């Protein structure tokens, strides 16, 4: 089967993005695959994270992959502990515990 | 007064609506007297004064 | 989904409090829809529209 997941890149980041094209070839497999669907956006304006975000909602992905910078940090952990989605990141952890 | 109707927050793209210039404008051009004091503002919308 | 709320039923000032994990969400709003925020909390560092 094919399974969906969201993208919240940068604009400025293009190596990250061309790291997460090869991870993507490497651990594919055959049987199950993952499909991705690639927003770039500023990171800092917290509204394009917030719209970013709902139109990834939208879409019904299955977890989310995504930077976050301080302005846009307390934007995805009140949304992922409230609408129950998943989001992996590579940006600098929060203080304090957050599902 | 923009009685045309404002729509939801998520719209592709967002536009704003320029009477809203025209607002702020006024609120950043006001000085009264209240509670604290002289109510004295800047161009970015901090206290002076 | 307070603030969409509000305007989506159209507002031309919105007066309210904001705290420290809340404070980016409101400075990019109304840099955004340009809705002007009138609030007695504390103040943000920067210069914010």
């Amino acid at each position: 089967n094919s399974i969906q997941i969201g993208g919240l890149f940068p604009r400025g980041a293009d190596q990250e993005y061309s790291a997460f094209r090869v991870g993507m070839v490497q651990f594919s497999t055959s049987e199950f695959r993952l499909t991705p669907h690639i927003d770039n956006l500023e990171v800092a304006n917290s509204f394009a994270v917030t719209n970013a975000f709902c139109s990834q909602f939208s879409r019904g992905v299955y977890a989310i992959f995504g930077f976050y910078d301080k302005k846009s940090v307390n934007t995805i952990t009140s949304f992922c502990g409230t609408l129950h989605v998943s989001f992996i990141t590579p940006s600098f952890p929060t203080d304090g515990t957050h599902p | 007064s923009r009685r045309g109707n404002a729509g939801d927050c998520l719209a592709n793209p967002a536009v704003p609506w320029g009477q809203g210039v025209e607002i702020e404008r006024a609120l950043k051009q006001v000085q009264v007297e209240g509670l604290s004091g002289n109510i004295k503002f800047d161009q970015n919308g901090k206290r002076i004064n």
